[PDB]
Parts: C-alpha cells; structure tokens; sequence
C-alpha cells in the first residue's frame, strides 16, 4: 500500500471535468473568473 | 499456540533486567539475598550480608542487527540498621540516538529522538521477625517509545505503582547429610492505576499486576560448597480478555471487549481468578512456573542452571539458562545465556545478559 | 561516516559517498525482513516500498569494501 | 512555512494536461455491498 490521507500532502485542486475534456460542467473551459464560479468549500484535515 | 493472551500495557516491567536472576530461568523471589533483588523480591534487602551495594546491569536487545537497542538496570541497596533497608532502581529500556533526516543536504541541523521506557522505584525493606521481613516498594513508570510526527502526539505516558513483598528465611538446619536452608517468598507487584498512552480515559491499559510464590532449599557441604535448588510460580493479576464469546456475530465481540475493558483495576485484581470459562484445571495454566539450581563455591564462583516454563496457550515462553558469577575482591561480575524452548522466536536469543555489582561498607552476620 | 540515510515520506533515500553500495537489508524492530535489495551496485537507492507496521526500523548496508554499517531510522 | 506555489510535484513546472482517468463512487444512506465498489461493511454498536 501507498498511504494517501496525509493531511498536508493535499493541496485546493483545480476545475475538473465530470464527463470527458469537452464538459463544461463546473466551467472547467472558462478563461475568466467564471472557472471557479462552481468552487464550494472544502476543508481537509486530521482532528489534532 | 498462544490463545487470547493477556493484553497489559508497559511488558517490560516483566522482562528480567539482570543476569543473575536471568540465568535461573527469570526468578528471584526465594533465591538468595542480593543486589538485583529489587524487581522480584525486595523484602531480603534486609537479609544482605553488606552495608551497601550498587549493581549496573545490561540486557542487549537484537544483538546480530544493531546495538544501542538495550535494557539497563541500575539498582542501589543501604541497609542502615540489621532489620532495615533502603533501596532504589531504575530500569531504562531504549533503543538509542536515533536521527530524523528528510533531506539530504551535508549541511542539516538533524533532530536526535530516543524512544524510551523506564521505571525508577524505591523500596523500604523492614525486618519484622528474626527469620522474616516485609518490604513496600513505590515505582513510577514513564514510556516515551513513539516520536512525534504529524497528527501524532509523542507525549510520555506516566503511571504509579505499588509492590508488596515478604521474604522468609529459616535458620541453617542440620540433616543426615548436610546442614541446608529453607527460604521462601511472595510478591504482589504493579498495583496501581491504568497507563494510558493515547491520554485519554476511555482507552487505558492495566498495569502489569504480577504475584510471585517461590521457595528453595540450599544443601550445604564442606562449609564452602553451596547448592539452592529454588522453585518459583508466577500469575498475572489482570482479567483474560474475551474469546470467542461471552455474552449479531461482530456485536457480541464488541460487548464482550467493551465490558472487558471497563473494569477497574481495584475489581479486576480480583476478578482475576476465574473470568473464565474453564474451572481450577484450566485456571491453573495462568500460572508460569521457574525452576533453578545454583552451585556456589567458595562464595566466589557460581554456576547457575534455570528452566522457565509458560504456558503454550499464553506468553509461551519456555527456555533453559545458564549463569556464571564471579567475585575478584568486591565486584560480582555475572554472564547469562538463554537457550529457547519454544516455537516462537524469542527476543532475547543469542544474548549474553552482563550484569556488575560493587558491594561496599560493613559486613554485617546473617542468622 | 560515508553515508547519508534519510526518510522523507514513505521512502528511505540511500546514497554512498565516494563508495558504491552492494546490498541494503531492512529489519523491522521485530527482526523480519520487510525489504531486501542482494543486488543493486550503484551510488544512490530508493527504496519507497516499506510497509514498517511499527516506526523504528532497521537498515543494514555494505558497500564494495565489506563495511557493515547500520543506521536505525524512524519512519515518516 | 512553505509558500503557497501552483506547483504540485515540486518539479518547478506548472502542468497544464489534463488526461486522467475518472473513477466515482455515491454517498448514500443506504449502501451495501456488491454495489458502487464496496468490498467489507463493519458495524460497531456499542462505542464509548
Ligand atoms: C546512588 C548511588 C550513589 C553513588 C555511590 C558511589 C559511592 C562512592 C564511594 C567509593 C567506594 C564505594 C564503591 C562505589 C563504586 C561504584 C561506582 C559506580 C560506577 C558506575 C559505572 C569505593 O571504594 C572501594 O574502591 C576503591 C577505589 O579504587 C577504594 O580505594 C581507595 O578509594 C579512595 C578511598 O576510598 C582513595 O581515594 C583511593 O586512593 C583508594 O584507592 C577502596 O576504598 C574500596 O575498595 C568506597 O565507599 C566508601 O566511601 C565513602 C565516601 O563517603 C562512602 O560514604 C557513603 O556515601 C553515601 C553513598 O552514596 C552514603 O549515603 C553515605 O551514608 C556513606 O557515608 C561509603 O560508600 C564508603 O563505603
């Protein structure tokens, strides 16, 4: 196994595309400030 | 092989820490009165035939591999009076200067973690008839064996704890053919509150409550040959944790470990006999039995023989030893060799526990 | 003394300085072998395949001249 | 104390692909396995 859930090895991720390279679901194809117009928040962690 | 064995926290306070006692198969509750007779029986520190007397004591750890990875013991013994005694011992499980290195730059300051074990004790030892003593030992037991990491706390975990001890020796009686020694000995050790290494109440481990019963008969010839041929039974004082089931398939597990962990350890010293299905013949395989036999000529030269033997369902931990101890002028220097018995590897194969003691001031007459 | 271990995360980065490394063997603090490498002859390992159920793990390496070095390490 | 780069794996260079292989799965109350890649479900009754 490759351990995956370290909390500082995650960084805020980009737009992404839900079905192929030509979905403009969340606006992952917008050049403006609209390509993070779908961005909800999210916050990853380990409780201390 | 080893079915549900008994989960205590700090083990090491089990592990015999020096070579004297280790080399007659882990006992030393009836052996005779000695430096080292601070973790089995304290209560013969007043049956010492010296005023005082210090003793280092060595127990390497994965010889073949890497060294620094060790039990020491240091014991101190002052009998100030005939009938009392003071002593104090440290025992120090370690695994050396370890480095932490994420770089690999020439130039980088590197942080140096030892994780630890140690319990520093000390015992008062009073003489309360002329052929017998009680003894009252307070420890304190500090575990640092992780390091702190991300989402990790490396905080030591501490905990007390409680010995009582009595020792009984008999006068020197005259038979047929020798003129032998009875002793005998009991020790209830490691009473007191649960260790938690997380810091949280809900999970905590019990101490590793232990009683020893031993007894031994020396045979005496010629005034300067010595043989004592000592017996020694040993039984955990914490409740079995559950096995298959004692109330859907997964649910009567978790009750029955849930109910198992919330016992206290004033009820579970006593819970401790029985909490099982099996009645006294399956009781009696909770109890680990040592047997030894040490040759002392001229009160200067030893050779010591031991058999350990635990059960196969719990620990398994059946070995013979073999002990040499030799005093020069004031300075006993004792070697012990363990030769494994069963068929899971012990740690402590290969290993040549070293044990050194100086004994100092004045002589005092043993009855 | 010619070596410079180090574990980043996950990985025990292995480099010989002026020396070339022969064989790497990892010992958990139980005394298994969690990793062997018999044959790599090159200045640099990267080993990135430890399980080490435990933190405090041992490495044992020797270089071409027979120089039994041991370097305990705790896993990150 | 690292500085907040738009550069992942370190390598000083900010990758702009994206061909990536899309695996999902659903969060629902009502999950069993067999189903959505489930493999082993634990049920703990009694926790302290
Ligand atoms: C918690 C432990 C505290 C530490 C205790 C150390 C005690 C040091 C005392 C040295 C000693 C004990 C051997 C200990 C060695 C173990 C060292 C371990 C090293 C580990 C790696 C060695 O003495 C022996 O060694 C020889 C040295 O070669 C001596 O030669 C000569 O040595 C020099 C003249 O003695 C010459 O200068 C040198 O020319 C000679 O050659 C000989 O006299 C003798 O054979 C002798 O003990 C005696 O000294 C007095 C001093 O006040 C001690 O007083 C006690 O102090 C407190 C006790 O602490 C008590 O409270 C207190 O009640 C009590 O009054 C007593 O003990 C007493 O009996």
């Amino acid at each position: 196994t490759i351990d995956m859930r370290s909390a500082y090895a995650w960084s805020l991720a980009s737009t992404p595309f839900i079905t192929s390279i030509n979905d403009n679901t969340f606006n992952a194809n917008s050049n403006t400030l609209e390509y993070g117009f779908k961005r909800a928040k999210l916050s990853w962690y380990t409780i201390d | 092989d080893i079915e549900r064995p008994i989960t205590t926290g700090v083990p090491f306070l089990l592990v015999a820490a020096d070579a004297r006692a280790a080399g007659l198969g882990d006992q030393g509750v009836a052996t005779s009165s000695d430096v080292f007779s601070q973790q089995w029986n304290p209560a013969k520190y007043a049956f010492a035939e010296d005023a005082q007397g210090l003793s280092i004591s060595y127990t390497p750890y994965l010889t073949d591999l890497a060294n620094d990875i060790s039990l020491g013991q240091v014991t101190y013994y002052n009998k100030i009076n005939d009938r009392s005694a003071f002593a104090g011992s440290f025992r120090y499980f370690g695994f050396g200067g370890i480095e932490l290195r994420q770089t690999g730059d020439p130039n980088e300051p590197t942080r140096e973690v030892n994780p630890n074990e140690f319990a520093l004790d000390g015992s008062y030892s009073l003489k309360l008839s002329e052929t017998f003593s009680m003894a009252v030992a307070a420890r304190y037991i500090r575990s640092n064996l992780k390091v702190a990491t991300e989402e990790i706390d490396a905080s030591a975990a501490g905990s007390f704890a409680v010995d009582v001890a009595g020792f009984y020796q008999s006068e020197e009686i005259a038979y047929s053919d020798f003129n032998g020694r009875w002793r005998a000995g009991f020790n209830i050790q490691n009473l007191g509150p649960k260790i938690s290494y997380d810091h949280d109440d809900l999970s905590a481990n019990f101490l590793p409550a232990n009683l020893r019963v031993g007894g031994g008969f020396d045979f005496i010839f010629d005034d300067y040959n010595k043989l004592g041929v000592s017996l020694e039974l040993t039984k955990l004082l914490v409740p079995t944790p559950p096995g298959p089931g004692t109330p859907s398939q997964s649910q009567a597990d978790e009750a029955n470990y849930k109910k198992y962990k919330d016992i206290g350890w004033v009820s579970g010293i006593f819970k401790s006999f029985g909490d099982a299905p099996g009645g006294f013949s399956e009781e009696l395989k909770e109890i680990t039995y040592s047997a030894a036999a040490e040759y002392m000529y001229q009160d200067a030269f030893a050779m010591r023989l031991g058999y350990y033997h635990e059960s196969p369902m719990k620990g398994a931990k059946q070995f013979f030893s073999l002990g040499a101890g030799f005093k020069y002028s004031m300075i006993k220097v004792d070697v012990s060799y363990l030769f494994s018995a069963s068929k899971v590897k012990n740690p402590l194969e290969n290993t040549l526990r070293f044990s050194l003691t100086f004994n100092f001031g004045d002589k005092y007459e043993t009855y | 003394d010619g070596l410079l271990i180090s574990v980043k995360d996950k990985t025990i980065k292995v480099t010989s300085a002026k020396e070339n490394i022969k064989e790497v063997n990892i010992f958990d603090i139980t005394g298994k072998l969690i990793y062997n490498k018999k044959k790599v002859g090159n200045t640099e390992l990267s080993i990135s395949n430890l399980q080490s159920a435990d933190q405090v793990l041992l490495v044992k390496v020797n270089l071409e001249n027979n120089a039994q070095i041991t370097r305990k390490v705790i896993f990150k | 104390t690292l500085p907040d780069v738009e550069d992942i794996n370190r390598d000083n260079t900010m990758s702009t692909i994206n061909a990536y292989y899309e695996y999902s799965i659903d969060v629902k109350p009502g999950m069993q396995v067999g189903e959505n890649y489930i493999t082993d479900i634990r049920e703990v009754t009694n926790v302290d």
